[PDB]
């Protein structure tokens, strides 16, 4: 059972009779969702963990390649043992119509094209080392994927399953902490000072290639890791009762980073993984659950009150247990910044070992992990809306907090309205006046370091103090909590630079406030339409409509893009102008002011020039020197292995390009249109009977969107890429 | 005596306009 | 041409040149001056200089 | 027992309805006299800021370095 | 000031012209459709191109559009 | 004293939506907003806002030395009040092109009567053309002296803001 | 400061329907009978308090109003009322001026009702050059 | 990054053109009806805070009619477009021919 089709699915009237092809995208365009489905839990609960399934068996689906095409071709160990110089390679491909030279011929012994994303760095971090190895990796986790997509089958099927106790929400928000975090962290320990700990400690000099101390050993008998780092082992562990003072030895905050090669101590990492380890697994017990320990689920929020602000955040939903929609926005924003974070955060102070030096990631990476964050945190609270136009039921709320927003519209959205002009319009209105003051405005005078400075400065701030901070002031850890910050406590490695002292200024509280700014007029658009959607004072009734719902008017004198869903639909756009954004200033830090190589009197040498200073404040320094000086890398490029990004934003132009064709035009054009053709099929009998319809509407306000939001993307990536690599 | 036209452009730019947006300020109130 | 009338909206002819747009007009229609088809026409013109 | 307040805030503001006022004044004002002073307003600075030398500029003169307008050639 | 012009046979509605927000709406009682009724407007003037006026109201041909040209507070809708 | 007027919002039927808040009406001195100009009703330009001028042409002293063009420099420290003045004399214009949005040709005005005047119907339009527009010879004779008030005296700077 | 007013309609203060500049050019407001206090949504946001007169609310949009009228039609509700109001009071309204329900025929309900085209006849309109007296309009 | 000579102009009147072009944009992909809505959202705003209250502004900000909010994106654009290979077809040569 059961199924299958076949007209007809969801959207009520799908089958109709057909009459007209554009039916094939209502569907693939509704499919998913719900309400256009059903709030009725008992079947959308059991849709969500069905899933969030595959997703995973996806995810494995995918893991198991990444070790399958690492391990079935290396350039790990054909490299491994020399970091350094000779570096990444995953993948080399057929011998077809001159595919070859797409995989290069330049990585140790290895014909293949270069790979940019650690891996090589992340596999180098725990051990494992031999191919035949993560390659009995790879089999690990694919059945390993079939079993999880064999719990589709599992519950559902043969298993119409309960949201009764899908409704409630403890257990598992206590067990995530512990239960399957918990499983975790510290089981990540024993596996990071056993497994991971000195496989690395004794790679650290000697140990080249083949005898690989197999993790085989050091269960049951130590002596070994006994004879490495010492802890006394008898059958005893002291820290039962406060020895914990000598187990330790090896993990004391030493924070800095491995100066024998970048990265950072793992002999500081089981310090930080069974503490943060463990809230989590105890502070994953604090609600109710059966055994009378616990708290408020919610009945802890109706807590508390405050006057205004009234009631409080109080009787905090019901729904928020329910399902999804009305919760949705929350689990994004967060695990938002949770792919923002990570970001400003890896590159900002280097994980597993070889990073620092690197480049081609501690860039390349870098991105997308931040364009998964912004993509999703900047498209989380599309979720505030649809239910209120869905989820949200009769009533639970007036007085509640939620209303108090509601009512205060209008004058709340309101005043951001301006800082969105203060904030950029004219701190952007900013690189504008000096190329109006270098091109027409002679050095005499306007924004630059040495200009309209600010000497010192800009300090400095705070980082730097972050540098006699671990002299004393939190007693220690190691060297200076991460080198970005600081001083001039300075190192690197690997002949080219690590991270150094990163200093600031002008070009600095500069740009910024863009990113200051941008994520001011790149939300509120977003609020405006997230608050307005559903009651907006200008067509106010607006559940009448549905989710996505074009515009409407012409009336009212010209009522469009009024839906969040098209509230969205250039919600986006801005974010590619903000993510696709923000990426950039980075690249230009890292590197011409970062990046180095080495050479020696004193004397670092970067990629580029410390150029950016003073010829990144005017707005062009960015196609004086961001384009043409660059691109260089892909403009020529052909006949090599540069050989695809100097193929891709081709396409990838067009396809930005092919956006405003859609994007840009009418929409009864075209429909229009799609009969004068008509009359070559028909009278010549042929012609359908799907009615070949032109495209609805919002359906072309959802391509100009990924259309566009392909094209600049890639392009940037057929670009960013091989700049790097090569002057990389 | 001499030294300009500039006589001119800071009409034409200056005031000339600054009269444009001034007495068509208006159009509606002309 | 066919800008005439058509049969979508077949008395544009009344309507005219120059209307903006539509609005969900039976989620069938919109930007429809034959006056913005000379836009899109000055956009592939620019393109074919 | 009045809770007051301001309400009515503070002293109806000082002796001061004389002199500024009524003195001097660019005043009557609009239609007919504002151009008045907005004629003069916008020619003034203008006018006389569309000359006076001799002179002020940010300054260069007799055009050498290896001569010039040659070379060289003649004068 | 609603246009331009529209046109007849519909009505009844229990599945046509039943939702002009700005009203513009009675319904004549006249002879010809199948049971008697004539529309466009006892009124615009309160409307506004609400246009949603035939999404609900079929009958060939255009149907409903808007054209303002004088476009007026009353349907230009800004009130404040 | 007991509690207050909040929740239940702006003054009257709870569905008049200018606002009720602190930074509306409030003990900690709204006071302000009815001193300048600002609010009470109050009484006959020239001697409300040759206040304005009076204030409002110095406090540009900033934006117009070390902004813009010269920061320190020949010419010189005339900084303080420049073309300063210059660049008013439209905003000494504008708003007496304003002129439009008040109307009548003359000013009583001035009391009030008994009776009461200012009549108790004032949010709104009470003044007029020939009756705001000497309000514009207050700022401008204001805005000049609010400029050149700042020249003529000091500028190695004291202790004028310290708060206040 | 406190009273006349006497609403319901009630959820207090916020800005997002009704405003300061709108008791000259129009106003508009609306009547009805309130089963319960029975709280319902109401334009700025809120939740309303219906009550047990009113009803007699303010509101500018008369756009506003029948969304409001049928507003009370997921709840159960029945019978709303509008009516102007304005310097100096007077129209505006369609129920009940007799509450003719749009729906509904009944009475003498007027002309207005359509070109000499019934439609299909529709193409180049040249019966216009300079039309005076001449068609302004039809 | 030092100064100007004589091909200085483009340099600003091409990234103009390279401006100019990009924002007969907003006007283009951003359609109608979400400009009203919010410049009422504003349009409100200062019409509630006093000192600048008794400015009642002689008539009343709308957003813009679908139609110019086509056009505009024309004469931003193409006025963007004419510029700047217009300012490069010249720069370019009095640099190299
Ligand atoms: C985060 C956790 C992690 C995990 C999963 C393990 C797991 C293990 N450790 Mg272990 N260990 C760890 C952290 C961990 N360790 C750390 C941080 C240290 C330094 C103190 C040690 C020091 C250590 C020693 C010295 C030994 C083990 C041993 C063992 C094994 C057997 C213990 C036994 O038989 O129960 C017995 C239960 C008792 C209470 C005693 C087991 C595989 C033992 C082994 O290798 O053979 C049996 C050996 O005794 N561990
Ligand atoms: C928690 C996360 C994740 C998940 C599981 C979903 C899940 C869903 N989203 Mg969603 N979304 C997300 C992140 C997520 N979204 C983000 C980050 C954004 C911002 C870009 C959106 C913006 C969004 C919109 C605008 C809509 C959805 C809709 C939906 C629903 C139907 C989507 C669908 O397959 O239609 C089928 C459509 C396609 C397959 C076309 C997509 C193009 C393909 C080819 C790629 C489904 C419940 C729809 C909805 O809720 O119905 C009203 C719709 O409104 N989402
Ligand atoms: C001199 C310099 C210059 C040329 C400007 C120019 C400007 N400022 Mg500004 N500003 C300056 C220094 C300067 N500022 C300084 C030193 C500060 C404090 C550190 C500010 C704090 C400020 C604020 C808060 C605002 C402005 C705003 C503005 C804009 C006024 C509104 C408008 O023109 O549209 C204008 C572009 C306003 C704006 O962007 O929108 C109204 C905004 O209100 N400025
Ligand atoms: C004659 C011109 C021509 C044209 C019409 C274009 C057009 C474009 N280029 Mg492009 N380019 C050109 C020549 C041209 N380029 C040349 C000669 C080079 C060097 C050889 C490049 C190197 C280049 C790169 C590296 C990229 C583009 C991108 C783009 C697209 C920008 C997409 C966007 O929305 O983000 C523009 C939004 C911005 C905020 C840009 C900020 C730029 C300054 C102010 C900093 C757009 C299609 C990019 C893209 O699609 O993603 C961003 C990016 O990938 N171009
Ligand atoms: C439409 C005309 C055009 C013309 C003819 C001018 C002319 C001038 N501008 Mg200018 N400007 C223009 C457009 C123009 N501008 C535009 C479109 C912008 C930006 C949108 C600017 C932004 C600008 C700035 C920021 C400055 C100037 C300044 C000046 C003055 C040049 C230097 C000087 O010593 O002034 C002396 C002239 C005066 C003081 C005018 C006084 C006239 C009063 C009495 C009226 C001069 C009068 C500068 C200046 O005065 O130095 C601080 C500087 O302020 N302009
Ligand atoms: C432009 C910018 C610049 C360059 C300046 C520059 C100056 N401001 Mg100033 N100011 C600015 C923006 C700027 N301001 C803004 C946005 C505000 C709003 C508060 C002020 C409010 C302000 C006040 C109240 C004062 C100054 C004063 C001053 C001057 C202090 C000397 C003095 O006369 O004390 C007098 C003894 C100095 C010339 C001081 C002043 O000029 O007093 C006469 C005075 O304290 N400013
Ligand atoms: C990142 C983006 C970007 C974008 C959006 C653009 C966009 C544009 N560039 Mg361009 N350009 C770029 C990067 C970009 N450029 C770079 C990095 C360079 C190298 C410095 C150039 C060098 C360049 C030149 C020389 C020219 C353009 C021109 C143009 C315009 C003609 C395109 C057109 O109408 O499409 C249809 C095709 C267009 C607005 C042309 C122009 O000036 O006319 C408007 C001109 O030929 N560009
Ligand atoms: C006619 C014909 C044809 C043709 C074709 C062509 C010529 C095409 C081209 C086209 C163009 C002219 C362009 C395009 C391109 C493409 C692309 C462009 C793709 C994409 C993509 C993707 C999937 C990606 C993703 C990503 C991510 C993940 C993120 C970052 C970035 C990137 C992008 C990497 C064919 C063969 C079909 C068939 C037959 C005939
Ligand atoms: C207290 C108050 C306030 C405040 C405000 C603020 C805080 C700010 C503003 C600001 C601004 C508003 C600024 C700006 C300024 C200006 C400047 C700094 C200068 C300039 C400029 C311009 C614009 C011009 C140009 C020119 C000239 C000047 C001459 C003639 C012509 C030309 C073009 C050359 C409020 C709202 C509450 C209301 C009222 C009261
Ligand atoms: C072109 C265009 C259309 C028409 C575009 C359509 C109908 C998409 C075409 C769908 C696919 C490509 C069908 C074509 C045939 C293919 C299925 C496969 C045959 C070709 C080969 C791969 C074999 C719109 O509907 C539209 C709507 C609103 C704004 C702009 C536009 C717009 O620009
Ligand atoms: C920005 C924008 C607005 C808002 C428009 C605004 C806020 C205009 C405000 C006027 C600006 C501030 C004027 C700046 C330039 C003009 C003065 C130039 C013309 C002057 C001469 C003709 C005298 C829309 O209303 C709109 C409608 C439909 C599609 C896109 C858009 C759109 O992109
Ligand atoms: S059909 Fe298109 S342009 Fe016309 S009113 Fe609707 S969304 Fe706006
Ligand atoms: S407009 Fe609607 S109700 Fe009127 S006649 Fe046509 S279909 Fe019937
Ligand atoms: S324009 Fe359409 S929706 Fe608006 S009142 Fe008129 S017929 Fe009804």
């Amino acid at each position: 059972f059961e199924q299958w089709a076949k007209p007809g699915h969801f959207s009520r009237t799908i089958a109709k009779g057909p009459d007209t092809t554009t039916w094939i995208w209502n569907l693939h365009a509704d499919a998913h969702d719900f309400d256009s489905h059903t709030s009725d839990l008992e079947e959308i609960s059991r849709k969500v963990f069905s899933a969030h399934f595959g997703q995973l068996s996806i995810i494995f689906l995918w893991l198991s390649g990444m070790y399958f095409h690492g391990a079935r071709f290396s350039n790990y160990e054909a490299w491994l043992n020399d970091p350094t110089h000779i570096g990444p390679s995953a993948q080399v491909v057929w011998p077809i119509v001159g595919q070859e030279i797409l995989n290069g011929d330049v990585g140790g012994g290895f014909r293949g094209i270069q790979i940019t994303s650690g891996f090589f760095q992340i596999w180098r971090a725990s051990g494992i080392t031999s191919e035949l190895q993560l390659y009995c990796t790879a089999i690990g986790a694919l059945v390993f994927a079939g079993l999880m997509l064999f719990a589709g089958w599992f519950h559902y099927h043969k298993a119409a399953p309960k949201l009764a106790w899908f409704q409630d929400v403890e257990s598992m928000l206590n067990h995530h902490l512990a239960g399957l975090l918990g499983l975790g962290s510290l089981s990540w320990a024993g596996h990071q000072v056993h497994v991971s700990l000195p496989i690395n400690q004794f790679l650290n000099a000697g140990v080249d290639p083949k005898e690989i101390p197999l993790p085989h050993e050091f269960i049951l008998n130590r002596d070994l890791l006994a004879q490495l780092y010492p802890s006394f082992a008898e059958g005893a562990t002291p820290f039962f009762t406060l020895n914990w003072s000598k187990y330790a030895d090896f993990l004391t905050f030493r924070g800095g980073l491995d100066p024998l090669t970048g990265g950072l101590w793992l002999t500081d990492i089981a310090h930080h993984h069974l503490a943060i380890a463990i809230l989590f697994l105890i502070a994953g017990h604090m609600y109710r659950t059966n055994w009378g320990i616990g708290h408020g689920i919610k009945d802890i929020l109706e807590a508390h009150k405050g006057p205004f602000t009234g009631q409080g955040h109080k009787g905090l939903y019901e729904i928020l247990t329910t399902s999804w929609h009305a919760q949705l926005s929350i689990n994004l924003a967060m695990l938002g910044s949770l792919t923002i974070v990570v970001a400003q955060h890896m590159y900002s102070m280097p994980p597993y070992p070889y990073l620092a030096t690197d480049y081609a990631t501690q860039l390349s990476l870098f991105t997308h992990h931040m364009w998964i964050g912004g993509f999703l945190i900047v498209g989380a609270a599309a979720h505030a809306a649809i239910f209120m136009v869905r989820d949200y039921d009769p009533t639970t709320r007036y007085n509640d907090l939620l209303d108090r927003v509601l009512r205060h519209r209008d004058a709340i959205i309101s005043h951001l309205n301006w800082v969105c002009i203060f904030l950029g319009f004219h701190s952007f209105g900013l690189y504008i006046h000096n190329d109006t003051m270098s091109a027409l405005g002679r050095p005499q005078d306007m924004f630059s370091d040495t200009a309209i400075q600010l000497q010192p400065v800009f300090a400095q701030w705070i980082q730097n103090t972050h540098a006699l901070a671990p002299g004393t002031t939190a007693p220690g850890a190691t060297a200076s909590t991460s080198l970005t910050w600081g001083g001039g406590d300075l190192v690197a490695v690997g002949n080219k630079v690590a991270l150094l002292p990163i200093p600031l200024g002008t070009a600095d509280f500069l740009v910024h406030h863009i990113h200051a700014f941008t994520i001011h007029v790149t939300v509120l658009i977003l609020l405006k339409g997230v608050l307005f959607a559903r009651s907006s004072r200008l067509i106010p009734d607006k559940a009448n409509l549905g989710f996505r719902f074009p515009c409407d008017g012409p009336g009212r004198g010209g009522t469009c893009q009024v839906s969040a869903w098209d509230h969205v639909f250039l919600g986006l756009f801005w974010m590619y102008n903000s993510i696709s954004v923000v990426i950039f200033h980075f690249s230009w830090k890292m590197q011409s002011d970062v990046w180095g190589t080495i050479n020696d009197q004193g004397v670092v040498t970067h990629i580029t020039a410390g150029n950016f200073a003073q010829s990144s404040i005017t707005i062009n320094g960015w196609l004086r020197d961001f384009l043409w000086a660059q691109a260089s890398q892909v403009i020529q490029s052909y006949g090599s292995s540069l050989s695809a990004y100097g193929l891709f934003f081709l396409g990838a132009h067009f396809v930005w390009a092919f956006s405003l064709m859609f994007l840009f035009s009418g929409r009864g054009y075209w429909q229009e249109l799609i009969e004068s053709i008509v009359w070559a099929h028909n009278k010549l009998k042929v012609a359908p009977a799907t009615q070949p319809r032109a495209l609805s509407i919002v359906q072309g306000r959802a391509v100009g969107v990924t259309h566009y939001l392909l094209g600049g993307i890639a392009t940037t990536w057929a670009f960013f890429l091989a700049r790097i690599i090569a002057v990389g | 005596m001499i030294n300009l036209p500039s006589l001119f452009v800071p009409l034409v730019g200056l005031l000339f306009p600054a009269v444009a947006m001034a007495s068509l300020f208006l159009h509606v109130e002309k | 041409l066919d800008a005439r009338g058509s049969k979508l909206m077949p008395d544009k002819k009344d309507f005219g040149y120059s209307f903006p747009c539509d609005g969900p007009g039976r989620g069938g229609t919109c930007d429809i001056s034959a006056w913005d088809d000379f836009y899109l026409a000055v956009f592939w013109m620019l393109n074919t200089i | 027992w009045d809770v007051y307040g301001s309400d009515a805030p503070s002293p109806y503001n000082s002796l001061q309805s004389k002199f500024f006022e009524t003195f001097a004044a660019p005043f009557t004002k609009r239609g007919l006299l504002l151009k008045f002073l907005i004629l003069g307003g916008g020619s003034l600075l203008t006018y006389v800021s569309a000359n006076a030398p001799q002179d002020v500029l940010p300054i260069t003169r007799g055009p050498q370095q290896p001569p010039k307008l040659g070379p060289r050639g003649k004068i | 000031s609603h246009s331009v012009k529209i046109y007849d046979t519909c009505i009844g509605c229990t599945q046509c012209v039943r939702a002009c927000p700005t009203d513009v709406l009675e319904m004549i009682p006249w002879g010809g459709c199948k049971a008697k009724q004539i529309a466009s407007a006892p009124r615009t003037e309160d409307c506004v191109g609400c246009k949603r006026c035939e999404s609900a109201c079929p009958t060939d041909f255009l149907s409903v559009r808007v054209y303002l040209w004088h476009e007026t507070t009353r349907s230009m809708g800004l009130a404040y | 004293k007991p509690t207050y007027q909040v929740i239940q919002p702006l003054n009257g039927d709870p569905f008049i939506g200018g606002l009720e808040t602190p930074v509306t009406s409030s003990p900690l001195i709204a006071w302000y907003l009815s001193n300048l100009p600002a609010y009470r009703t109050a009484v006959n330009p020239l001697l409300r806002g040759v206040e304005v001028g009076l204030a409002h042409g110095f406090l540009l002293v900033g934006p117009f030395v070390k902004a813009g063009p010269l920061r320190n420099t020949e010419y010189a420290g005339a900084a303080g009040s420049l073309a300063a003045a210059g660049l008013v004399v439209i905003l000494s214009m504008c708003l007496t092109m304003y002129g439009i949005a008040s109307f009548k040709e003359g000013e009583p005005s001035i009391a009030p009567a008994l009776t009461l005047t200012g009549r108790k119907k004032q949010p709104d339009q009470l003044q007029s053309a020939d009756g705001w527009a000497k309000f514009t010879g207050g700022f401008f004779f204001g805005g000049v002296s609010g400029v050149t008030w700042a020249c003529f005296l000091m500028y190695v700077l004291d202790l004028p803001y310290y708060f206040k | 400061e406190l009273d006349p007013n006497t609403p319901s309609p009630i959820f207090a203060g916020s800005t997002g329907g009704l405003l300061r500049k709108a008791q000259v050019e129009e106003f508009y407001v609306i009547t009805w009978e309130s089963p319960k206090e029975q709280i319902f949504e109401m334009p700025t946001g809120g939740a309303a308090i219906m009550r047990e007169g009113p009803n007699l609310l303010k509101l500018a949009r008369k756009e506003q109003c029948l969304a409001l009228g049928t507003r009370l039609r997921s709840k159960y509700k029945i019978k709303y009322q509008f009516y102007r109001v304005f310097p100096s009071g007077e129209v505006q309204y369609l129920h009940p001026k007799d509450g003719v329900y749009p729906e509904k025929v009944n009475p003498g309900r007027q002309g207005v009702g359509l070109n000499m085209r019934s439609i299909g006849k529709n193409v180049s309109p040249i019966e216009v050059k300079f039309t005076g007296k001449q068609p302004y309009d039809l | 990054p030092l100064v100007c000579n004589s091909l200085s102009v483009w340099a600003w009147m091409f990234l103009f053109g390279h401006l100019v072009w990009a924002t007969g944009f907003m006007f283009l992909i951003s359609w109608r009806g979400y400009w009203q809505e919010l410049i009422e959202t504003l349009a409100w705003a200062h019409e509630r805070t006093p000192l600048a209250n008794l400015i009642r502004w002689r008539d009343k900000p709308v957003a813009l009619s679908i139609v110019q909010a086509r056009l505009v994106g024309l004469v931003h654009f193409s006025v963007g477009y004419i510029f700047t290979y217009a300012a490069f077809l010249i720069a370019s040569t009095s640099g190299k021919f």
